[PDB]
Order: C-alpha cells, then structure tokens, then sequence
RNA sequence: UACCUGGUUGAUCCUGCCAGUAGUCAUAUGCUUGUCUCAAAGAUUAAGCCAUGCAUGUGUAAGUAUGAACAAAUUCAGACUGUGAAACUGCGAAUGGCUCAUUAAAUCAGUUAUAGUUUGUUUGAUGGUAUCUACUACUCGGAUAACCGUAGUAAUUCUAGAGCUAAUACGUGCAACAAACCCCGACUUCUGGAAGGGAUGCAUUUAUUAGAUAUGCGAUGAUUCAUGAUAACUCGACGGAUCGCACGGCCGCCGGCGACGCAUCAUUCAAAUUUCUGCCCUAUCAACUUUCGAUGGUAGGAUAGUGGCCUACCAUGGUGGUGACGGGUGACGGAGAAUUAGGGUUCGAUUCCGGAGAGGGAGCCUGAGAAACGGCUACCACAUCCAAGGAAGGCAGCAGGCGCGCAAAUUACCCAAUCCUGACACGGGGAGGUAGUGACAAUAAAUAACAAUACCGGCUGGUAAUUGGAAUGAGUACAAUCUAAAUCCCUUAACGAGGAUCCAUUGGAGGGCAAGUCUGGUGCCAGCAGCCGCGGUAAUUCCAGCUCCAAUAGCGUAAUUUAAGUUGUUGCAGUUAAAAAGCUCGUAGUUGGACUUUGGGAUGUCCCGUUACUUUGAAGAAAUUAGAGUGCUCAAAGCAAGCCUACGCUCUGUAUACAUUAGCAUGGGAUAACAUUAUAGGAU
RNA sequence: UCCGCCGGCACCUUAUGAGAAAUCAAAGUUUUUGGGUUCCGGGGGGAGUAUGGUCGCAAGGCUGAAACUUAAAGGAAUUGAC
RNA sequence: CCCGUCGCUCCUACCGAUUGAAUGAUCCGGUGAAAUGUUCGGAUCGCGCGAGAAGUCCAUUGAACCUUAUCAUUUAGAGGAAGGAGAAGUCGUAACAAGGUUUCCGUAGGUGAACCUGCGGAAGGAUCAUUG
RNA sequence: UUUUUUUUUUUU
RNA sequence: UAUGACUCUCUUAAGGUAGCCAAAUGCCUCGUCAUCUAAUUAGUGACGCGCAUGAAUGGAUUAACGAGAUUCCCACUGUCC
C-alpha cells in the first residue's frame, strides 16, 4: 500500500537507490479522508498500530469554535469554506483540513454576547449590576460586528478532521482578519 | 547451532623447516634413541612446548623490571618450572628459563624417571611397564609415557597395588602355566 | 526479527553470571521486571548455580512453585524474575537473608544479612516529577514509584525504604564526601567517597572517587550508587569491603594462604 | 617468531624469473588404517525441484459440563461442588531453526539522538459525578458450540438445514455515597448573598490562562516542558452484572486470603527512525539529478511519530579529479580466521551480534508486535489429485529423494540436560540432546620387554624365524556401571601372543634433498623427470629383485600465505639488465626560508580566532587470542575444584591484559595547518 | 700580459665514495636505508597486437588488453676460437 | 651461429552476413488481476428504526503482459584472417667479423622471402686523435 | 675496394 | 597425400598484378554452404582453374539523389476467399 518509506526516493546527490528488502508494515500510509460540508455526519473508526484509534470524518456539519478576545467556546454550524492556502480546488469541492477558512453561524456567539453583556450585536437588581460592571470594559471589533450583523464568522479550523474526526477551530480576530479578509475581497 | 562446536582445541607441534639436514637428523635420532621415543613427533612436541616457555620468558625479559606485568608473569612462570623441576631454587631469575634445553623436559617424563629410579633394567622396558599399567605415581595408575612428573610426586613412584610386580594376583601366562603344571 | 525475542544464548549472557561455556546453547532471559537484564541475577541462577538448592532448572521450578523464596519482602513464584542491585531475598524456611551486592570483581554476591538489615533496602532516585492532579512522585532505578515524597529529595539522591510498610524513612543526598559504591563499567563493585564532580553541558558527569587505601578512580554519574553519609555505609558491606586489590598481592596472599 | 637452495655460461659477477623447501579451523582425491578422547559435515555448481513422515500447541482450587462417560455415595433428598472426554472462551504460533539470493554510505562496526514516536507483558504507584422525571442491581437480554438428528459431494479440519443448552463469548445496564471549583440565576435587608438550575469522573479535540525567581510556586544545557485552572466538544470498545478457598464479629449489617479483567503514569522487555567517521576493483565510466521530487521554503494529507513520505504553490537549487554518476564482484557486514621481527598479505557461506528471504513479485486480515508465508488474496513459473464438474500447493526447518557437480551423513530415539512456550509445578518443543555414518581437523597412544647360548667390537655393548620362561592390550564376555531407555568409555569374573600370521603403510635412493658408481630386463623404445636432466646395447634416474633413506597410523597428488627488499610507507628499480613523456607552460594535488619570552634569584610555588599534534581518564558483548589457578591417569580440553569425612568447611574459584580509525572529557603549547594585520572605521 | 669573483659548454688526475661491472666528481653524500616534487618498470613472447574511445583528409598518432605459449631471454666482464 | 616466405599436424583466441538469440535491470507509452477507501445498491435479519450480503462507480497500492530504447552476463554462426608449438622439409643468406653494401631509429616507396632504396638522425662504429 | 652461397637431430 | 615458394622452357611481346564475382558478366546451373519461409528456380552473405571477370576498351568502394531493376518487413486495404 502507500508508504512513507525514502527506498524509492534518490540520493542527494541525484544517484539511484538499489532495493534491499520489501516494504514494511510500520512505515505505511493510508488513504486521505477527504472530509466535506455535509448534513449526513460520517465518522470512521480506525485500528492504528499499538491498537489505537483514529477517527475519519467523511462528512461533518457542526464543530467547536472558540472565539479568543471573549474566552467563549460554542458547538457551531460550518456553513461554507471559503479560503484554502494549500489548494483553492479544495475550497471549490468544500473540503474540511486543518487551517482552511471556514464560515460558521454566529448563533450561539451572539447569544452568549446578549446573556453576557447585555446587548444585541425581568431581569433583577444584581443582574443588571454585573452586566453594567462587565459594561465598562466592553470593546468590539467593527469587523466582528459587521461579520455578526451577517450572521456569519470567519474562523479558522486548527484541529485535524482526518486524525481527529472533529472540525474544530478558531474565529478570525485582528491582524490575522484583516489579512484573511484582504485575501478573501478579490 | 551444536554446543560441542564450541569446543577449542590446537596443535602441539610442527614440522622441520628444512626435511633433510643430515646434523638435525642425527641429533634428533640420538634423542630419540636415547629417550626411547617411538617417533619424532614426540621430540617435536617437547621442543614446541620448549620454544613457546622460552618465548614466554623472552618476552618478559623485554619489559621493565617495575613492570606489575613482568613480575606477575615471571613468577608464575618460575613457579611452574620449580613445580615441575625444570629449574632449582638457586635457579630464580627469568635468565636461567632461556637455558632450558630439551633434554632438561625429556628427563621429567614418567619414562625417564621410572628408568632412573631402578623399577626397569632399560628404558624401553620402562615403557613397555608405564603402557601395560605396572607403574602408579600416588594412588593413581598411569599409563601415559609423556606424563610429565613433578618435584613432590617423584617420590611416590611405586608399582601398581593390582599388578603382580606391586602385590598380587599374577598375570594370566603364569596362571596359565601354573595351571598347566597341576597335573 | 519481527517482535520480542524470547530466547538467549548461552554465549551472549552476560559474563557476571558465569555460566559454563559447554553448559548448554541457551541461557535464561531475565524476564521484565524492576531491574535490566544485563544488571539482574535471576531467581534460576541465584537458587541453582549460586546457593545450588536446586540441581536443575525442573527443581528450579519446582521449589519456587511452594513459595519458599521472597524478593523485597514478597513471594515471587518467577524463576527469570531479575533481582539487582540491593535487592533482599528472603528464604523463612532455611532463615537465610541474602543481599545482592557487587564484589570487587564486579560480579553479584548474595551477601548473607541480619533479621533487622533485612527490612530494608536502598534506592537510588532517577527524577522527581508531577503527576495527574499535580501530585509530586518520584521513581527509582528498581522500577518503584513512590508518591508525595520529601520535597528535598532530589535525582541522584538514594533513599533508604522500610519494605514492610513500603515507606522512605531516610535518604541521602548526592554531594561529595559520600560513601558510594560503582555499580556499573570497568570499576563495577568498587567502594569509596567521592572527591569531586566534573559537570559537562549536555553530557555525561564525571565522578571521581577515592578508595580507602588512597586508589583513585573515575566514573560516571549513572554508575554511582550513594551507600551513606559521610564514610559510614548505611548497610554491610561484602568480604573485601569494596576494595580492589591488584593481582601480584592476590598472588601473594593466594600463596601465603598455601603454606 | 628477522634464514634460503637448484636452473641461462667453457668459466665469472649480475638482473630476472621458473622450480624446490614450510603453513592453511583448506577443499577434493589416491593408498593405508589396530586403540582412547574431541569433532566439521549438500556453503562453493542449482535462493534448483521435491514422494513420504515429523517440526505448535496449550488446563490451574481459581472463565464455560447434564457426554445419553466412569466412580463413590444418597432411602431420601438432592442446582453443581470426584474425575472429567468433547466443545466454546483466552493465550501462543511475529520466538526458535534454515539460508546468504538481493544489497557498495546501502547492510554493518564504533559512537549519538528521540525535547520526533509505539511498546501485549513484568515490577511500583494511581482509579470519587453513568440512573438524574423510565427506574432489575438480592444480579438484565438474545443467540451458538459441544450434543442430537435430515443430509450433499469422487473428494478435503469441503459443506447446508432442523432441535436444545452456558460464559471472564456477544449486546446492555444501576454503576455505594460526597465535597470542592465554574457559569446562569429567580429572589433580595442590594458596592452584597441567594433558592434553584447547568456544568463537573477518566479519556479525546480546539481555544484562553498560570507555570516567577537581578514573604507560596517542581524539572532540563535547552521546551508556551511536567502540571493546575477555566470555556466548551466527542453519537468514548474506559470507570468489574467474573471466579477459588475458608469461615468469622455486631444486631439483616459488616468481614480475610487470592485468581482473572479494564483505564492512567513510571519502569522493564524492544522496535522504528536518526548524528559523526569508516568499505573491494573499475575513467576503455566526467559530468549526474531535475516532464513524472531532484535541493529547499509555505500550507496541508498520511504516519505511532520527524522528514518531498505524498499533495498544491513557490525558488533553482543538490553532487562531483578530496572521483560524483555509471559498471563489476564467483560482494550479506561485523565479532573474527591463516601467517607472524616490525610493517604487512590473504580469508571470513557456516553455530555469536546486526540485516534480508521463504519458488518471483504485489496486496492484506488478525494481532501489542507481521507487509508472516509449517497465515490469506491475485498474477507469473512449476506442479499433485479428479468420477473431468472441481479441489489442493510451497523443505534456503529435521530426515530423506532427483538433479548438479571434484565436492558433503540416518527417512533412528528422547524431552533426561540447557532453555522456550501455553490456562499451565504437570502438556509440547526434528529448538536442543542421545545414538548411527564420519582418516574434515585436533589429542594421547599398541605392533613388543627381559635373560641363557652362539657370533662379533671394545666387565661392557650389537645381531640371531636358537632356547627360556614373565607382561599386556586389540579382541571376546558373565557382572556391575553408564544411559530418559540403550550404546560407548571406565572397572572387572573365565578366555585371549612366538614367524608373538595379532604379518605398517605412504613416498623416494644423480643434485636441490636423506638414502646404491649392487644384480636382471629394455635400448632416445617403453617410460621417469615439480626444475636441472635421465633412456641411442655396461641406465646410481625407466621396468623389476635385494638393500637403504624420510615420516609413521599416517603419507602422496591437484586456492591461498611465507620465502618476496619479485609491489618496497618501513623498504625495490628506471645510463648499458624492463624502465625518465621530444621540449616548455600550467590548473587541481603535494610541498614550501628566517624572525615574536630567554634568564637568574630563590623555593610544585612568587618576580619581571579555528585546528592538526601529543599526555591522561571514562566507556567500549560474549566467544576467540595472550594469560593466573586447577594431576579430566597425561594431553588437546574443561571450569573446575581442595581439607575431613565434620549430617560440614574453603565468604571456594570461575582473575587480569589486549583492542585501528571515528566520537566524549582532561594537561601541554615545541613542531605544523587555515584566518587577520596599516585608508585606523584601532584599544581604553 | 698577470692576479681574482660570478655564470656556462667541457676536459685531465684521483677514491676517502658508488657500482654487477663498463664506468660515474655526480650514476657520491643509501640496510648508518627519510630534503621537496612529476613520470614510469615488475621474466621472455603473443604485442604496441585485438577491441572500444579519441584526433587526423590520408598515412597514421594517443589510450590499450586477453586467450595461449615458454626456462629462459637479457646486462657487464674473462679465456679461447674465428 | 643464424633470418624470413613457402610446405605439413595440432592448439588458442580475433573478425564476421545472419536487420543473430537468451537472461537480468532500467527507460517511453498502453492494457491491467487482486486488495483497500468511496458512491450507489438493498437478498436478508432484529426492534418507523438498527444491522447488512451479492453486485456497481470513481480513486490508491499494484502484480502480470505488450511497445521503444540503453546497459550488464552469456551464447550460435557459413566463411576470413592472426599468433603459438611440434628431432632430422623447400628457397635463398638478412644479422653476428669492416658478416664481406658498418649496424640501427623515424618516415616513404618497392621486391618470392629474408630484404633493397630515398631523406633526416644515433654510435649501441670499424674513428675518443691534425694547434695540421 | 671484381667475384667468395651452403654445412640434418642428440651427445661427447 | 595434395599443391608448388623455387628452377628451366614453347607459340606470339607478356602471361591476369591489385581487386571483384554463379554479378545487368557462369554454359554445366535451380552450382556448394549459411540465412530468410511451413514450404523459395527469388533475395542476402560466403566460396571460386571465372564456358567467357579485371584495372581511364577503367578496377574497387561510396554519403546524398532517382516517375530507374530487385528482395523482405510493418501499416493498409474488395487483389483475393
Ligand atoms: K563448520
Ligand atoms: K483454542
Ligand atoms: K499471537
Ligand atoms: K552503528
Ligand atoms: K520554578
Ligand atoms: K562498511
Ligand atoms: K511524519
Ligand atoms: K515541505
Ligand atoms: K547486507
Ligand atoms: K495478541
Ligand atoms: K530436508
Ligand atoms: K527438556
Ligand atoms: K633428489
Ligand atoms: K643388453
Ligand atoms: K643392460
Ligand atoms: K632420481
Ligand atoms: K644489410
Ligand atoms: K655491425
Ligand atoms: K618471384
Ligand atoms: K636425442
Ligand atoms: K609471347
Ligand atoms: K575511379
Ligand atoms: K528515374
Ligand atoms: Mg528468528
Ligand atoms: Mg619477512
Ligand atoms: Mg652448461
Ligand atoms: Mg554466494
Ligand atoms: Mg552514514
Ligand atoms: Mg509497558
Ligand atoms: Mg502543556
Ligand atoms: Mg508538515
Ligand atoms: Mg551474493
Ligand atoms: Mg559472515
Ligand atoms: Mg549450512
Ligand atoms: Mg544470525
Ligand atoms: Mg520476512
Ligand atoms: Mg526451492
Ligand atoms: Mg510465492
Ligand atoms: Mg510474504
Ligand atoms: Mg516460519
Ligand atoms: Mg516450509
Ligand atoms: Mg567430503
Ligand atoms: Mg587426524
Ligand atoms: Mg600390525
Ligand atoms: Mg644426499
Ligand atoms: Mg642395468
Ligand atoms: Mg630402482
Ligand atoms: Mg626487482
Ligand atoms: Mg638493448
Ligand atoms: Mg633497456
Ligand atoms: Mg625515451
Ligand atoms: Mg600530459
Ligand atoms: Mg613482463
Ligand atoms: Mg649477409
Ligand atoms: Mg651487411
Ligand atoms: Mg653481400
Ligand atoms: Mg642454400
Ligand atoms: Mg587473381
Ligand atoms: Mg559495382
């Protein structure tokens, strides 16, 4: 099968390497995973060496995303990918790797935002208190609202779904929107 | 893999360079006849077992006199040759070792010395004896001419306790012929 | 090969056992265990060849299968179990206590103990480290992890451990003027106190140890095994207390014997 | 352990080789072969092909008994508690054994790293939230083997239905009960605290945060490392519905010693990859690698993990006369073997270590571990059976057979020793051992000894198929001993020697080189002769007889070392013996002048940039080699063993040395190598 | 014409040197073996041949084997014979 | 003492039509079993769901075969032409003396054969020598 | 300075 | 054995040298051998007392060229079955 052994490859300096044995069972490799933006969620469960496991996602439709400036991690929707470094037909065919830039719904952020803060990007007397303390320091990203008033969030996804079988991630923030968003207006 | 392979074993000695010098076989045929030896590879033996102590010796005597290498060895192998008799006790230096001669080891076999202490009328019939099991060195029979006898078992040399020249039971022709006379 | 070998060679056993060359084309592999194989004396070895209550490896077996014989103050029924450096091993039916300890050849002895010398052992510490929920542990070069130990005690360091209630009731630190003992390389055996410490950035430590009759020697740190504080060693020593003797005066003393 | 001799000439001195002499744990062959102890043995040509048989199975009190299996008990009651075949379940079969085909910085040796990963098992520690409104936990559910009965097929541990019944098999499920932390939070005497709710075991994934150290806070040379906290996430093979012994204290509740099983860390047994240096011949191989990965970068996929291992984009890099690339090897590498002044030369298939393979490739399941082949799948080459429809294959495992060749053994016995393995003190082991064949090789060692007589030479010696009695093992054999059982050896009743027929052989007799100008035959014939030469009718040389010489149970004959200072670095030659390019230039390579701190006073001590190299230390498998000790009767060997018979002792011994280059650490600063100097942009 | 120095083509004598000698003042300072450096020989033939490569218009040049065969070939010098 | 052509026997290699042949490894393109993953598919089995065989789609590893070419090791071949060895072959006399034309090197041409001749060169010459 | 070719194998 | 390096001779001055060949040149002849084919009076290579080859009545070879004569192979096809 696949192998990542380096007896096929050439020497350094260019010369050819003659065979000394077959291929060995602890140097192999095995078929991409090739996960997708589907409904219909499809993991497989693999048997590694030492009797491990690995998770294969075929297909996935929610994920783990962390929005950092907040330190609030929320179960999301992936709706789209939009920008892939490694190859743009990957973003052509929706394909979940690992540092692609993903759209999710910002659903559960905003909802977190309107408990937490108290506004929308009965209640007691201590309640309003804490949410008029956590008032002053309040600041927001016009980029992040704009993207809110969207309902959707710009986040790059930093696990491993072939490995992991989890398309989890991180939404854009500063410096690195802004680049991502230069890249993406074209 | 077969355990006895593991099992070393060499050679005791090696031919002449040169087959037909006329004076080596002279004195070789000399020895030979005088020590009552069956074949040269016998006196062949004896001189390689010669030229390796004599090797040994020279080799330390090349080191230092402080050397903990050369005095070890050198002891050793002074005792060992007054064990054996080679060498007397005024004979302590590893000087004397280097005059060590063939006859010096020939007169040490069991042959020799069952010749000398008068238990045969030649040497031949010293050997004819130690083969057909006449002759013990303590309480053990022995039965090999080459046995090499040391200073402290020298004096034990005696006829065999189960041979007719040591005790009883005679052989088997005067039985026979004994027997015979009966009637 | 294609896994774990199983079987070893009479020839490739380690020297320290001295096992006959003609004894037979295998050896007994020392089984896992708290010690290595090339620094263990198994249970076989020590009942058969060493103490020869046993004359074959079926009697081997056959008296370690009545539970007879204690390593550390607990029954081991294993004849390749590997017992090292400082192990006790106890046998109540003969009340024999045995220590095993390097000689000045550098080869095991089972050095015969006392009731009270043996309900207790030494360790040497290999590091100290956190665990899960950030409990403190350390673990020995015999394979024992002990946990919440003495904050003072550090790698290198040996610990004197009470084996009927597993427990550290003393140790002593690494530092020079310590009575050590090399359990490893050409000085294996060896007993002395250290002069000093030769630290290397990224490399092995040197050791340097004084004998009791002035002879120096040079070793590594894996090699040093800490026997007390100051000059006194915590245990009994074997016959020669750790002292190397060159062989023109063994010589000597082998033919002062003779007469 | 520093060695030469014959051969060119009428004769001489040389160069130079041929021949001889000795060695091989070196193959084969010829002849001969009485005893004891060791011991290689289808590698060389064919990693060529294989009939037949065996080489892997496995049971403890402690997973599962209703055999319609045996045995003892029960006269009345009994789920079973004695053996247990069979079968399910679990484990193992990835070890061992065989071989050297492929493979030339590759394997491999020494020396590194994993802060770049996996690791059944053993050893030491560590396991706290599941139902939350269903609601068995005094214990959940559905099958299946063995068994039995309907069979199909020529046929296979080929195969279909039907009737039962178990689990430490399968699938579920309460999982003894808490505290603490965080978030939301009605309500509220409101900078507060508050009911209630959510989350909360361990594991996975992603984020935030702490993890200091010129009044708490771990480790390394070095890590946002170990570890803690928070927010969430996962449709989690985790968090015991298991088994054996016993039988007890409170008032049904508690209670011991174990077996097996799941999860985490550490450890052990290991693997994988990896740093530096190191390999034979060849230039009649000088450029090679880069479409289609070659060198590197960015981002991903895959992997147990690092890495062009692979994908997309980007850049043009990477190696090479300090020999790349290509080719040859009758090339697996090493530990080592042969020979030894020193330096060296040759060999290394083979029992120890590492690698690779199971007719040639490729793919893969199971499993902790395999790209397994006494596992499977496909192609290719061979190939067995068939009822012609199908079905089964892998001896470079132990024997054995064909073939091949100069060239290599029994289709035996056993787990008694060494050790391995399984559920296991017990079974199994063609691993391994015993025995058979065995002049590979090695050790010891018979074939005669002594007197009388007669001859000889000076009481002293030699000869005699003359005489005389003594001794003994080769053989033979009770017996014992040995042995898993046998056999052999050792011991030993009764036999066993005069031409002691119990009969020693292999090569030679001109020189090298020890030994006949003997006798007969042949007559440049036949033949001998390693070389020089013998034989032409008086042959020390051929064919024979006698005699003699060398070795001796061995000797002769047909790759490699020495001799060889005839491969020369130590250490050869080049005028005429073979030899210096017709001449000059010249890059790689090699080599390269002198010069920089000496001395006294005293007493190791006080006074006026990078390397080579050398000293020392650590570490550097065994076996082999050297070597200490030791009466296996001696010896090659072996690691034994010794006193005295003490119901024991010697803590019995089972040392020590050697080990190129390369790597690590340390003292020295002579002799050398590279870099630098002054446009001061210099030091302070 | 005479006396000197440096460089050069050579010559004569001599051995305390070397060499198998012939001879050599460099063919010396070499078993008392080592200043630096290039080329090149390994008994005599086959053979400077075959093959490959390369240069040349050609003639041929450069590089350059093996199978097989053989006990001598060869150098210096001595005596005789011619 | 000695050279070569020519004559006979034997041995070893060399050249060679045959767009020669065989084997092994790489190169170009093509076909391509089996297995794995994926899509579809749903015989059938349990409680509208769960599991799921045959079969099918596209990809990955990729045996095996065909085509092209290059290396490496072997090997057949009508015939041609070299070298060597072998007691008493034929024709001359080329080399050894000034060998009877001194010998030899390079080059070119020509003769049965050794060899002859032309140009330049060497003494290894048969001259170390004419201040005569 | 006209011309002058040849001498079977081994051995002494 | 065969031939004839060598010597001498006749017609008629010489006596086919270097080369080449069953040739667009050979009667015998569809010559002999090898190769190509299942099978070849064809083709190619080789041999040569060659009826009757041969040197500017030019001999031998030769890249490139040819609506020139010949043989074979691949592709192609109603030439043919
Ligand atoms: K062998
Ligand atoms: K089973
Ligand atoms: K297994
Ligand atoms: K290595
Ligand atoms: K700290
Ligand atoms: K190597
Ligand atoms: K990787
Ligand atoms: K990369
Ligand atoms: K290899
Ligand atoms: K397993
Ligand atoms: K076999
Ligand atoms: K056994
Ligand atoms: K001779
Ligand atoms: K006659
Ligand atoms: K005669
Ligand atoms: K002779
Ligand atoms: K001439
Ligand atoms: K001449
Ligand atoms: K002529
Ligand atoms: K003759
Ligand atoms: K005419
Ligand atoms: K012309
Ligand atoms: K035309
Ligand atoms: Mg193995
Ligand atoms: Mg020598
Ligand atoms: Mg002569
Ligand atoms: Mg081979
Ligand atoms: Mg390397
Ligand atoms: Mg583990
Ligand atoms: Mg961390
Ligand atoms: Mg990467
Ligand atoms: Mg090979
Ligand atoms: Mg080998
Ligand atoms: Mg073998
Ligand atoms: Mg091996
Ligand atoms: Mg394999
Ligand atoms: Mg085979
Ligand atoms: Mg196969
Ligand atoms: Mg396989
Ligand atoms: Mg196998
Ligand atoms: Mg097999
Ligand atoms: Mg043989
Ligand atoms: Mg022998
Ligand atoms: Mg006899
Ligand atoms: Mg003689
Ligand atoms: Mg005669
Ligand atoms: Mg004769
Ligand atoms: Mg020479
Ligand atoms: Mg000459
Ligand atoms: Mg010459
Ligand atoms: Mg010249
Ligand atoms: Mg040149
Ligand atoms: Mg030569
Ligand atoms: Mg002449
Ligand atoms: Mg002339
Ligand atoms: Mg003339
Ligand atoms: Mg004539
Ligand atoms: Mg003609
Ligand atoms: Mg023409």
């Amino acid at each position: 099968g696949i192998s990542r052994d380096s007896m096929h490859k050439r020497r350094a300096t260019g010369g050819k390497k003659k065979a000394w044995r077959k291929k060995r069972k602890y140097e192999l490799g095995r078929q991409p995973a090739n996960t997708k933006i589907s409904a219909n969620k499809t993991v497989r469960r693999i048997r590694v060496r030492g009797g491990n496991v690995k998770w294969r996602a075929l297909r996935l439709d929610t994920g783990n995303y962390s929005w950092g400036s907040e330190a609030v991690t929320r179960k999301t929707r992936i709706l789209d990918v939009v920008y892939n470094a490694s190859n743009n037909e990957l973003v052509r065919t929706q394909t979940l790797v690992k540092s692609a830039i993903v759209q999710v719904d910002a659903a559960p952020f905003k909802q977190w935002y309107l408990q937490h803060y108290g506004v929308d990007i009965k209640k007691s007397n201590h309640v309003l208190r804490k949410i008029e303390t956590r008032q002053k320091d309040r600041k927001l990203d016009p980029h992040i609202e704009e993207q809110f008033g969207g309902g959707r969030l710009l986040a790059c996804i930093s696990s491993r779904p072939g490995q992991c079988g989890r398309a989890d991630g991180y939404i854009l923030e500063g410096k690195e929107l802004e680049f991502y968003m230069k890249k993406l207006q074209k | 893999v077969h355990v006895a392979f593991y099992r070393n074993y060499g050679k005791t000695f090696k031919k002449p360079r040169r087959p037909y010098e006329k004076e080596r076989l002279d004195a070789e045929l000399k020895l030979v006849g005088e020590y009552g030896l069956r074949c040269k590879r016998e006196l062949w033996r004896v001189q390689y077992a010669l030229s390796r102590i004599r090797n040994a010796a020279r080799m330390l005597l090349t080191l230092d006199e402080k050397d903990p290498r050369r005095i070890f060895e050198g002891e050793a192998l002074l005792r060992r040759m007054n064990r054996y008799g080679l060498l007397d006790e005024s004979q302590n230096k590893l000087d004397y070792v280097l005059s060590l001669t063939v006859e010096n080891f020939l007169e040490r076999r069991l042959q020799t010395l069952v010749f000398k202490t008068g238990m045969a009328k030649s040497i031949h019939h010293a050997r004819v004896l130690i083969r057909q099991r006449h002759i013990r060195v303590g309480r053990q029979v022995v039965n090999v001419p080459s046995f090499m006898v040391r200073l402290d078992s020298q004096k034990h040399i005696d006829f065999s306790l189960i041979s007719p020249f040591g005790g009883g039971r005679p052989g088997r022709v005067k039985r026979k012929n004994q027997k015979a006379a009966a009637k | 090969a294609r896994g774990l070998k199983k079987h070893l060679k009479r020839l490739n056993a380690p020297k320290h056992w001295m096992l006959d060359k003609l004894g037979g084309a295998f050896a007994p592999k020392p089984s896992s265990g708290p010690h290595k194989s090339r620094e263990c004396l198994p249970l076989i070895i020590i009942l058969r060849n060493r103490l020869k209550y046993a004359l074959t490896y079926r009697e081997v077996i056959s008296i370690l299968m009545q539970r007879q014989v204690m390593v550390d103050s607990k029954v081991r029924t294993d004849k390749t179990y590997p017992a090292g450096f400082m192990d006790v091993v106890s046998i109540p039916k003969t009340n024999e206590n045995f220590r095993l300890l390097y000689d000045t050849k550098g080869r095991f002895r089972l050095h015969s103990v006392r009731d009270e010398e043996a309900k207790f052992k030494l360790c040497k510490v290999r590091s100290v480290q956190f665990g899960q929920k950030g409990i403190p542990y350390l673990n020995t070069y015999d394979g024992r992890t002990i946990r919440y130990p003495d904050p003072l005690i550090k790698a290198n360091d040996t610990i004197k451990l009470d084996l009927e209630s597993n427990k550290i009731v003393d140790f002593i630190k690494f530092d020079v003027g310590n009575v050590v003992m090399v359990t490893g390389g050409r000085n294996r055996g060896r007993v002395g106190v250290i002069k000093n410490r030769e630290k290397h950035k990224g490399s092995f430590e040197t050791v340097h140890i004084q004998d009791a009759l002035g002879h120096e020697f040079a070793t590594r740190l894996g090699n040093v095994f800490t026997l007390g504080k100051g000059t006194k060693p915590w245990v009994s020593l074997p016959k020669g207390k750790g002292i190397k003797l060159s062989i023109i005066e063994e010589a000597r003393k082998r033919l002062a014997a003779q007469s």
